[PDB]
């Protein structure tokens, strides 16, 4: 204790509890190990499978395809009839009812829909793929229409809006991607207030819904509307009045998908749906 | 027919591109226009803290022999948030049909079940609060957090034990040792009168390469556990007057390996 | 609130400082307690209203 300190004083700001919001600053915590440098690997290869990249990146969710539902063609169909109608947004629910013996409910989302729940704003493109299940002797032609805003309450023209005509020949399994066509930079994310969400797309055979009328009024969360119309009637060798054909569709996220927010809407949901009715 | 076979491989790599709707035109300086920063990485996102499952001790107030008068209250809990709902075991209502876990779904119990493997450390923050409901307030006391290692015999059970400390002539050096242990790899100690919060990080120490992030049973996730205990005076044996607030984040080596699929979910209320 | 209405656009962050005080008017003073400040994000359904719930 020979000398004396002649340095100027300073200010402290105790900060008893610390910073619980940022994710880039160091932390003053007490590691309960022997050394302060203990550390495992982040290899992704120690489980037994070669890694295609960082599996904790959000891009791995935007890009995983998923089968949603099916709709019919019903060859006894006029030249302009609505077959499919959906909203272009990733939050598309699917509700089931526990086939086995008990009463239980649940919901499902695509990989794109699942990852945007903890967020509040979304933007980017989405990819759709339609596959027709027919034999080698089926002929027909279909139409795909996109409406940026307002919905399609009536059959549109052929060039007023974006249209595509595809034919059922020796090739099936067509895919198409919708980009961002809004006047705003970001849109909102859909939520649900109860356990039975409202319909987001028209007939899906898995969910027992078969209404062909066009639903709408979801402008504040979606990026337009997709519709499917007949162009040339389906032709089969045997004979109509009893013959149909099923089309399966898949959803995905384009490489330009984006989310930027933080939300607390999933704070009271749970992945344990097994026994919650009693 | 070649065009119908190539378009049937998994992933839709044989589908026909169809001249997409519009064009993609995004500038690099869009983050400087909206929201300031980007949210493209989930590993960075999971390093923030989330409120979860305030910890109480309202399960031992039933038997008419619980000690009072400066006793020790101890709770043993798993190392993982143990997802919300009516889990099979349940820490919140065990001696009553259909026990449940009165918690909230955090950012760790939402992105985890979509995976095959899980390994890494977890960070916790415990904040103390409590009153006396009359019998004018007493000092806070002492708080400790220590690990519970694996042992083939005589391991500590999960949660809510109370131990006495005093006798007719005051403190006893013998009972003060039966309510503690060696703490050879555990305790961080503090005084709650000058510091009410506890920050701790708990390593993996698994002896296995990983664990199942789809686990749901409370005891299955409770293979790696720790304990939070507090020493307080002038307590009541039939009331719960102290609690902790738990905030959970991800450690520096938290990992999730293989994205399998998205599981179902529902709206749960208690 | 004096220099702002003379403008067309407004954007940016705001900084706040909250200082706590309070008594009991008899019933001799209790400990202060715990205080929290948190954001309320935008949600189409079930958003928090403005103020004064117990």
């Amino acid at each position: 204790c020979r000398p004396v300190v002649i340095d100027p004083p300073h200010k402290y700001r105790p900060t008893y509890v610390g910073n619980m919001a940022n994710a880039d600053i160091a932390e003053a915590v007490d590691k309960l190990s022997l050394t302060s440098k203990q550390e495992l690997t982040i290899n992704h290869d120690v489980i037994g499978k070669k890694s295609d990249g960082d599996d904790m990146h959000l891009s791995t969710f935007f890009g995983r395809e998923a089968y949603m539902d099916r709709f019919e063609w019903k060859t006894t169909d006029s030249y302009d009839t609505l077959l499919f109608y959906t909203h272009v947004h990733p939050i598309l629910f699917k509700r089931f009812e526990a086939t086995s013996g008990d009463y239980d409910v649940g919901m499902l989302l695509p990989p794109v829909g699942y990852a945007t729940i903890p967020f509040s704003f979304w933007r980017g493109g989405m990819t759709f793929r339609f596959s027709i299940v027919a034999s080698a002797f089926h002929r027909g032609r279909l139409r795909i229409v996109y409406q940026p805003q307002g919905g399609l309450g009536t059959v549109p023209g052929f060039s007023a809006a974006f249209n595509r005509v595809i034919d059922l020949g020796d090739a099936r399994d067509f895919e198409v991607t919708v980009e961002w066509n809004q006047n705003i930079a970001f849109r909102e994310v859909h939520t649900t207030g109860s356990n039975v969400p409202s319909a987001q797309y028209t007939p899906g055979l898995d969910v027992g819904r078969t209404s062909q009328l066009p639903l709408g009024d979801q402008t504040s969360v979606s990026n337009g509307v997709l519709a499917v119309y007949v162009v040339n009637d389906l032709v089969s060798p045997d004979g109509g009045t009893d013959e149909s054909v099923e089309v399966n569709w898949f959803v995905k996220g384009a490489p330009s998908f984006e989310v930027a927010s933080r939300d607390t809407k999933f704070a009271r949901w749970s992945t344990h749906w097994s026994q919650e009715e009693f | 027919s070649p065009l119908a076979i190539a378009g049937n491989r998994a992933g839709g790599s044989g589908a026909i591109t169809l001249e997409p709707f519009g064009s993609d035109n995004t500038s690099p300086e869009l983050s400087k226009l909206h929201f300031g920063e980007t949210y493209d990485h989930m590993r960075v996102l999971v390093k923030g803290y989330n409120f979860y499952k305030a910890v109480l001790d309202n399960t031992t107030i039933t038997d008419p022999d619980n000690p009072s008068g400066t006793v020790v209250i101890r709770s043993t809990v798993p190392d993982f948030p143990a997802p919300r709902g009516h889990i099979p075991n349940g820490p919140d209502k065990p001696f009553l049909p259909h026990p449940e876990n009165a918690a909230l779904c955090t950012h760790l119990t939402w992105f985890s079940p979509c995976y095959v493997a899980r390994r890494g450390g977890i960070r916790w923050k415990y904040l103390h609060f409590g009153a006396r409901f009359g019998a004018t307030d007493a000092p806070k006391g002492l708080g400790f957090v220590n690990r519970v290692p694996q042992v083939p015999y005589g391991r500590r059970p999960l949660g809510n034990e109370r131990l006495p400390l005093t006798d007719v002539n005051g403190f006893n050096p013998t009972e003060l040792s039966q309510a503690f242990s060696n703490e050879n790899g555990g305790v961080y100690a503090t005084d709650l009168d000058v510091q009410p919060a506890i920050e701790v990080e708990l390593p993996f120490y698994s002896s296995l390469r990983f664990v199942n992030p789809r686990w749901d049973d409370y005891e299955k996730i409770g293979i790696h556990r720790h304990s939070i205990d507090l020493l307080s005076y002038r307590t009541n044996g039939a009331k719960c007057e102290d609690a902790w607030m738990a905030y959970v984040a991800a450690g520096d080596d938290f990992n999730l390996s293989w994205m399998l699929s998205c599981p179902p979910f529902r709206l749960v209320n208690l």
